[PDB]
């Protein structure tokens, strides 16, 4: 699983 | 009352970012595609900004939300190049950013000429219907929900509603400018073939990512999409929703 884009939408 | 969604998807949509690109070093394409990959990193992240704040999204699963955007970055981001294209220029260059245009020394270079032919045909098809910004607008929403996995998603009830809002808004903006019926049926077309003009830039992703030769860079965002997306487009376990 993509973790940079799956962290950015965990986050802000 | 409370802004309608349309004004909604207008304060929303990104600004367009600036490359940064020096065409004061020589025009190579290894340079130009991993210009070009490093300002798509950065309008993908743009775009995950942009998702969260789409009304109805965030209610869809974590996965769900992973996957739509992973299998539609590519056609997100041909479409407003097609659309700033078509703004910008009236469909005559790729206007990728303010700093980066491709101009005929640079659309003459190796692997260059048939990439940009694909990306100007979004433009031009925008050319030929005349889309408004609305029309645009709800058209990309629909694009981040048009490709999903054969397996369906998670959330499959919540996300069959989503469709439903903006399948909606279209048709309110085609309401609110040939007839009603005709319109939608060109836009719907517009959207299906979007799939084809785009797996063929895909396709070229792919190689350009997988050769070691060619050395062309790829953000660690991108990198990590395509890593993961590779494997299931080659297994074939990925659907385009088309209209017709
Ligand atoms: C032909 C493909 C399609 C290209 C993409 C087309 C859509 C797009 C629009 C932009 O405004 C910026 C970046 C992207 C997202 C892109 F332009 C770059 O990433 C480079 C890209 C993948 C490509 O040029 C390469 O694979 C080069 O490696």
């Amino acid at each position: 699983r993509p973790a940079i884009l799956y962290a950015l939408l965990s986050s802000s | 009352e409370f802004p309608t969604l349309i004004s909604l998807l207008e304060v929303i949509e990104p600004e367009v970012l600036a490359s940064g690109y020096d065409s004061t070093l020589p025009d190579t394409s290894t340079r130009l595609m991993s210009t070009l990959n490093r300002l798509g990193g950065r309008q993908v992240v743009s775009a995950v900004k942009w998702a969260k704040a789409l009304p109805g999204f965030r209610n869809l699963h974590l996965d769900d939300q992973m996957t739509l955007l992973q299998y539609s970055w590519m056609s997100l981001m041909a479409f407003s190049l097609g659309w700033r294209s078509y703004k910008q220029s009236n469909g005559n260059m790729l206007c990728f950013a303010p700093d980066l245009v491709i101009n005929e020394e640079r659309m003459q270079l190796p692997y260059m000429y048939d990439q940009c032919q694909q990306m100007l045909k979004i433009s031009s098809e925008f050319v030929r219907l005349q889309v408004s910004y609305d029309e645009y607008l709800c058209m990309k929403v629909l694009l981040l929900l048009s490709t999903v996995p054969k397996d369906g998603l998670k959330s499959q009830a919540v996300f069959d509603e989503i469709r439903m809002t903006y399948i909606k808004e279209l048709g309110k903006a085609i309401v609110k400018r040939s007839q009603n019926w005709q319109r939608f049926y060109q836009l719907t077309k517009l959207l299906d073939s979007m799939h084809e003009m785009v797996g063929g830039l895909l396709q070229f992703c792919f190689y350009t990512f997988v050769n070691k030769s060619l050395s062309v860079e790829f953000p660690e965002m991108l990198a990590e999409i395509i890593s993961n997306q590779l494997p299931k487009f080659k297994a074939g376990s990925v659907k385009p929703l088309l209209f017709h």
